């Protein structure tokens, strides 16, 4: 039954009013930072890509040193083939000398007991010679 | 975010990254010559993020064809599509890597590397705003899996900005073709675990258990396992190819699907499961579609997702349908299956809707989930790789390439961790 | 004159910037080449909003800015284009992948000093400027991040000048990522000081009233923002018409705004009818006055019955009468609540403006005789806030995406800093509620 | 681009080098004159100005009669003479003279034949080196080239057609001393290599090609086969190939244990007719059987590490994997702990060409099976205990001491095929 | 290894040797002008090993015809094929060793050795590629004996790489009287024991026996027992004068059939057995060749070989019969017989089949063993040394020549020790 309006404006395509229905049970009206700065902002701009940066970078880091590893495997691998061969050459090498030496000793020891039949020979020789002419 | 180049390495690699290019071309109304020929503005609207426009009305694919092996390369060439692509993009070795991981990632590949990141720089550089690469190869072999990973690391240190996105094919002992495959894969994932944003987990342990239980293929071969695979690929690749308001682009694809870095390995799904031979078939319903979600039987990673939970999930829906019946069958699979959706990430299944159905079916749908129960993949990649690398077995081969025991102990080892960590998110409670 | 700056930022700002500007135009005569019979013998309110050129040329008072350029393209060679001068439309070429980190530190970078060259251009055209008008979606790493940056160099640039917000509040339904909690929290904290009242649009709301009142089985982004037009256009016609409330932008925080931090006022409209229906009889100023007391007409999704009011303001259009908005405001004190805070009087300021209803021809909305807007500054939008830190937290504990910002430069104690600044937010609206 | 350079080592590796050569250019369509009216062909022969066609070959021998046959030859014309190397007298079936003795006089020669073949090759995947175990020249120089090979070309893969002794073709008592002598000597030096013992091959000409008195002629046409079908995929551009690197990769578990068994089939006489089709199923499954092996052994006492089928003729991989499926069920084909199964296939589009006048039936398809088996230690274990037999008493000793060997060559080289033997047996054994 | 150089000493060396040259020359189809009149190509392919070409057609045997006595000489020229040897090959002394081996092998012999050696420098460095050596003569002698012996060292210090290989005759008390034959043949033997590589032990005691026993000749001349020893000559050069796999050089023989240095005494055995130029009607069959060839009574050695143990065998099969029926017979006699073959050496068994047989006999078999039994002959010559040393009966024959009896007592050991060495082997078990 009770209502307070109150006109507030009038105008060409528009009026407006407040209407009250109860006033608040509270009187005393209610029961702030500044500003930002530009500088701030981009303070705060700035090391977030230095953050982007620095992680981006860090994962370059990280895929440079796969390839650093990639140039020591192929390193290996060439490594170990050159070492394969020089084993190879020398355990050949050796192998070759062990086996001319030996070929060559057994050929002087059977002509040196040939010759020593030779020098038997000479003196069975001289033997008979003492028997042969100096005798009857 | 308007350009992707695409990479194809290796056998596999070029034999699935052919059959998408195919596959796209005919969604796209492109034929052999590389000439617009369709009939929908639609096809053309995104025509840019994997074609270049060349001298006048042909489309040329933003693709690079690579192999340590000259064969593969005349194979393409050769094939039905063979003649769209760049001829200058066709970078192939004389000397294959022998199915030795070591042979692509630190000798052979090696060589190669260089000429490769030319003609990706080449494209990259004509590129108005570049996404990011997309790579198609096995795990299992030399080149797809060793260089394949060395390219990864190479372009990631070129383009460390840019996303890397792989569909990397898991080897299988149902359908092998090399003994070495756990070594070659174990090395490759380690690789992928640090080096990619985003990889589709393509198992040919999954796509032989289709073809031979679901589709009763006796003997199936790689056709009929890549069959399934371009099924796969077209329907990932959707949202990237065909305007709309979902995973439009690989980054806000990988923010949506990748919540921790290293989990980054996606169980793709697919339904209708379809023969190359089964010309038939009319059939599929909404409700029909949707169920193949928490379906096991329809995982392209041979994994099942009620073994574990998942983080988050893509679901892509293909032909005219409801996107009200979608949007309620969707929300009743989430309601129903609670227990397999981890509760510390609300709403983490978002669902798309393109009016472009692919050849063959009138309606289809594509799942794109990165679930827990990925682990399983891992595990019995780990578990190979043990039974052989306790026993030295064909070790001689990788050391005999320079490498040291400790790379295979590492590799194994941050496996290992993976599956720990996908274990422990697993276990997680939104008690928070 | 006291002219206002309209800033549309992101896909959500700029697609809703179209649909309230393709709605001023139909309300202010101005056919899409910016001519306007303004051979009229007037009110020149409509200056507020549209600037004039040498060729009698009518130009909004607006800048569209997203960080990729699909959306602004589409304005470009779109119905509208000769409405904008190019230069007003500003674009980059990656976006911020839906990273409130990427928007505000690493994208935004880039096209900040151009953007606000061109809010200085605008506001050189002011003979008195009231302030600005910022539309943006919470979700998005554009509509988040970028929107952010701009509200902190604008209160360096037009120290104390009034910054008024139309946000797009996140619904799962028509959400495209699952981070949009994180860039909501980042959004609010960042952009709290710098905001005098922000009108927040849930779009599950907006969802539903389409569903619901407008019989749209899967409602589309044209259709929410069709209606979200009607809301902002009946918030800014007292500024573009000779009106009586609302009459400056000063007056939405002095009828409003009665603390700094508590300045997001709940919006509720009617009549919503559609189009394509039975020719029906017209609702009375009752009906209409009645329907501002249901929250399924909200604009967020809350509770006025959980709170308590601290002003309230009726905004009618059409053939309305005082005598029949004084007995509606009557017989609902009668039958309902309708508690307000201790310090404050029960009561509603009114404005009436006789500049009809507009409807777009073709549209989904039927075109109505009489129409309200209810602008109500209560503490039950807390449960908005509190939706929004609960989905924060589950995620948050885990750390869940939080790479993705890290990423960009930002660090972890960003995250806890606007956590706590919305913990003090909705402890804010506990206290102010008590007594 | 891809070259594979031939030696052929003493009587055994020439007359097996000529049984293969003259497969090869029935195969590639090249005249005995070289010349020819694919391109893999390229990878075995080099091109001169004239568009004639030479062998990638080298053709040794320390006496001159085996390879003056080659010189006097239908296919005189086919090899430049510089690329047939011979001297005048015989390494007399001892290996301390084709090693030291005769061999230290030809072996720089030869050398600097093999740099000229490597010189006109861009690609060198390495060597392939046929010889006996039991010759004089086929064990002995054939260590001394190894060696000599390894030091030149380091690591360049080495891969050896092996001739196992037999008795029945058997012409000096002394085999198994030589054997022994240059399977230690080699061990380090070879990557890969195929053994084919002689009464395998005897026994399969007998048994299959209704052979009473099977002759050189015919066990070189039937090992020229598996040979043709082992390089097949180096020489032709199939359905799925194989390289020497891929060789190694799939079939060499450990640097020792390089030894896979060959299994041919099918080996079908040129009378009956009724005899075929055979299906891809049925020439697989003949892989598994004892009687079609190159080696006498029983895998089903022993356990496979590696097999690789390469199939040539009309042959279609969804055959292939199905027979591969049901080889994969069988209880009785037993496979080691620490291997995935390991199946590595190759298919080339060629049918088995046959020598014109030959004891071989033409078929449409044909499969040579490559399997790392430990039932292979069984033909090790034979030839030591022959070795051990002749050893305790120092039989023959004194014609290798008498060329400068010593008997300490004789205890290391048997110590390593003690230590090879017992390799076989850990390697079988579950961890 | 083409060239082989022969050489004829004394009066059985020479009678051997002319037997030896008329029956190869007729096998190669050389008349006795020196000119080829054959019909087969396989006559000349190998006829470089004993013949050297002259003056167009002409071909001249590469050999040396030697005595201290001149008769002989005029013997050879008068006889058949006489007029076919080289004028300046025959060194003759005048004396003659009047059956004392010192004066052959230190006194008259030293003084004619060196002419010989003129002559076998101009052979031998006439050869392309020079096998060795090939010496006809007897034990019991004074020149093929001592002479012989002295050659065979000389010849070995200028040629230490080459083949030395001996015809010996072994004597016996029932063919010749001279009582001083044991000594003679002991010296020899211990020279043969130290500077031989192969030698044919042919005794004219088995010689006697086979021609009194078997051939029923009541008073056998030497051109009865000569028949068998050129039979036995032919047979066993089969291998080195045809084309062939088998001990086809010196070496490789030697290789095979000398286990141990000092073990080189072959027991030579040949059938059919037959006398001088008699017919003939009716061959023999595989089987009956394979176990004639292996009795007792076909040895041209007075040793049972069943009463010790071959440690190697090589057997010659000539004429035209089945290599399958020959194989067969030639196992089934060593798996029927194993315990006359030592354990010990696997696979001692060398067989060859030549299709010419020679002149008389369609089929023929020649059996060469390395058999423990040989000790019976040496126990033979052992025992009448000891009987005449124990007494020094004619020891100043010798001592007159400058001897010492320490030399007798050298040799004596020496052969009792091969006797001792033969017996272990015998007795050597493989386990
Ligand atoms: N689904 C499917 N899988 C394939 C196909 N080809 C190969 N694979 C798989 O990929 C692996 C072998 O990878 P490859 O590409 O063949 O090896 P590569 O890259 O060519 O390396 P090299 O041949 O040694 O130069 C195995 O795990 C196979 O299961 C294919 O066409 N389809
Ligand atoms: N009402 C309404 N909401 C929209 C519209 N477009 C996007 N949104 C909502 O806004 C949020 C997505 O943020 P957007 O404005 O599209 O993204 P953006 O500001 O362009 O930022 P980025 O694309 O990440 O660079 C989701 O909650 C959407 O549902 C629109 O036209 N109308
Ligand atoms: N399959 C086969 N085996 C052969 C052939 N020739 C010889 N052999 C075998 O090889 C071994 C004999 O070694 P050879 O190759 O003939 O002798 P070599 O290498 O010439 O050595 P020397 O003659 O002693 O200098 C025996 O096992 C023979 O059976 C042949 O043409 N084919
Ligand atoms: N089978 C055989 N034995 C013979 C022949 N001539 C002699 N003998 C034997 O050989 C020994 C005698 O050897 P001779 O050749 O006569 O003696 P020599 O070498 O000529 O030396 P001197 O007469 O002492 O100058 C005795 O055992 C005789 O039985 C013969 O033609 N055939
Ligand atoms: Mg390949
Ligand atoms: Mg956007
Ligand atoms: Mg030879
Ligand atoms: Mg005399």
């Amino acid at each position: 039954a009770d209502m307070e309006v109150i006109e507030l404006n009038k105008a060409t395509s528009g009026q407006s009013w407040e209407v009250i229905l109860k006033p608040p049970s509270f009187d005393g009206v209610p029961e702030r930072r500044r500003d930002p700065s530009l500088e701030e902002i981009q303070k705060k701009l700035e090391a977030a890509e230095e953050r982007r940066k620095y992680q981006e970078a860090e994962l370059l880091k990280h895929l440079a040193e796969k390839r650093e590893h990639e140039r020591e495997v192929i390193q290996k691998a060439i490594e170990e083939n050159n070492n394969f061969i020089k084993m190879a050459k020398e355990k050949l090498a050796q192998k070759m000398e062990s086996n001319k030496e030996n070929r060559e000793a057994h050929l002087a020891a059977m002509l040196e007991r040939l010759q020593e039949k030779d020098k038997h020979a000479e003196e069975v020789r001289k033997n008979k010679e003492l028997k042969e002419e100096a005798s009857r | 975010m308007r350009e992707i180049v695409h990479i194809q390495a290796g056998q596999c690699g070029n034999q699935i990254g052919a059959k998408f290019w195919e596959v796209i071309s005919d969604e796209h109304g492109i034929d052999p010559t590389g000439s617009y020929h369709g009939d929908s503005d639609l096809q053309l609207e995104r025509i840019n993020v994997y074609y270049n426009e060349a001298t006048g009305n042909k489309y040329v694919p933003r693709a690079i064809l690579v192999d340590l092996e000259p064969g593969t390369m005349d194979s393409v060439r050769s094939g039905p599509f063979g003649q769209i692509f760049r001829p200058d993009n066709f970078v192939f070795g004389q000397s294959g890597a022998g199915n030795n991981w070591a042979k692509g990632h630190y000798t052979e590949g090696a060589e190669l590397v260089d000429s490769v990141l030319d003609v990706v720089r080449k494209e990259s550089e004509s590129c108005d705003c570049l996404q990011g690469f997309q790579l198609t190869h096995s795990l299992g072999g030399g080149t797809g899996s060793g260089m394949g990973t060395l390219l990864i690391s190479k372009i990631r240190e070129e383009y460390p900005d840019r996303i890397m996105n792989t569909f990397s094919v898991m080897p299988s002992p149902k359908v092998s073709d090399t003994v070495v495959e756990p070594y070659n894969a174990t090395l490759s994932v380690h690789q992928l675990v640090e080096n990619t944003d985003e990889t589709y987990s393509i198992d040919n342990e999954a796509l032989y258990d289709i073809c031979f239980r679901t589709l009763k293929l006796t003997t199936p071969t790689y056709g009929d396992l890549n069959h399934l695979v371009s099924a796969t690929m077209s329907g990932v690749t959707t949202c990237l190819r065909f305007p709309g308001q979902l995973n439009a682009d690989l980054r806000k694809l990988a923010v949506n699907m990748v919540p921790f870095p290293r989990l980054h390995f996606f169980m793709p799904g697919f339904a209708p499961l379809t023969s190359r031979g089964s010309q038939q078939y009319r059939a599929l319903t909404v409700p029909e579609l949707t169920q193949q979600m928490f379906d096991s039987k329809n995982m392209m990673a041979a994994c099942d997702p009620r073994h574990g939970r998942y983080l988050t999930v893509a679901t892509i829906f293909r032909g005219r349908m409801s996107m009200k019946e979608v949007d309620e069958q969707m929300l009743n699979i989430q309601n129903k299956n609670s227990s397999y959706f981890v509760e510390w990430i609300p709403n983490n299944v978002k669902t798309a809707v393109c009016d472009i159905p692919p050849r063959g079916l009138k309606m289809s749908s594509t799942f794109i989930g990165n679930s827990t129960a990925i682990q399983e993949l891992f595990k019995r990649i780990s578990e190979q790789f043990t039974a052989m690398f306790r026993r030295k077995a064909f070790l001689h081969w990788y050391t005999g390439e320079g490498m040291d025991e400790m790379e295979f102990t590492e590799a194994e080892s941050n496996m290992n961790d993976l599956v720990s960590e996908y274990q422990q998110y697993q276990d997680a409670t939104a008690d928070e | 004159m006291r002219e206002c700056i309209s800033i549309h930022v992101g896909q959500a700002g700029v697609q809703i910037g179209n649909a309230c500007w393709e709605l001023y135009c139909l309300e202010h005569g101005i056919q899409p080449d910016g001519q306007m019979p303004s051979d009229k013998t007037g009110d020149d309110s409509f200056n507020t909003f549209f600037s004039e050129t040498g060729a009698g040329k009518h130009v909004p008072r607006a800048v569209f800015v997203d960080l990729e350029p699909t959306v602004i393209d589409e304005v470009r060679t779109g119905t509208y284009r000769q409405l904008f001068h190019p230069e007003q439309l500003i674009t980059g070429k990656e976006d911020a992948a839906n990273n409130y980190a990427r928007g505000h530190y690493t994208i935004g970078k880039e096209i900040i000093d151009l953007v606000l060259d061109r809010i200085r251009k605008l506001a050189d055209q002011c003979t008195g400027l009231q302030g600005f008008l910022v539309f943006h979606s919470f979700g998005g790493g554009t509509g988040s991040g970028f929107t952010s940056l701009l509200m902190e160099r604008l209160s360096v640039d037009y120290g104390k000048k009034s910054k008024l917000e139309f946000s797009i509040y996140p619904a799962p339904q028509v959400s495209t990522a699952v981070v949009e909690p994180y860039n909501s929290i980042l959004t609010t904290h960042t952009t709290l000081e710098h905001s005098d009242c922000a009108f927040m649009v849930d779009n599950e709301a907006i969802y539903d009233i389409c569903r619901r009142n407008l019989d749209i089985e899967r409602p589309t982004y044209t259709n929410l923002n069709r209606l979200i037009s009607q809301i902002v256009s009946s918030i800014t016609a007292s500024l573009r018409f000779d009106g009586a409330l609302n009459v400056d932008l000063t007056e939405f925080q002095t009828n409003l705004v009665p603390y700094p931090r508590i300045h997001f006022p709940l919006a509720t409209y009617a009549p919503v009818i559609s189009a394509e229906k039975a020719y029906h009889e017209q609702l009375s100023v009752a009906e209409i006055t009645n329907a501002c007391f249901e929250p399924a007409n909200q604009m967020v999704k809350c509770d006025p019955r959980h709170g308590k009011y601290m002003a309230c303001c009726l905004l009618y259009r059409g053939d309305v009468v005082p005598k029949d908005v004084n007995a509606a405001i009557a017989t609902i004190k009668t039958k309902r609540s309708i508690q307000f805070v201790d310090w404050c009087p029960t009561g509603f300021k009114v404005g009436i403006n006789y500049q009809p209803p507009t409807v777009v021809p073709g549209g989904d909305l039927a075109k109505v005789q009489r129409a309200v807007c209810m602008l109500s500054n209560t503490t039950a939008i807390a449960e908005a806030w509190a939706r929004l830190d609960h989905k924060f937290d589950l995620m948050y504990a885990k750390r869940a995406f939080v790479h993705w910002y890290v990423g960009e430069g930002m660090e972890e104690g960003e995250f806890s800093e606007a956590r706590e600044d919305m913990a003090a937010l909705e402890k804010d609206y506990e206290e102010v509620g008590v007594d």
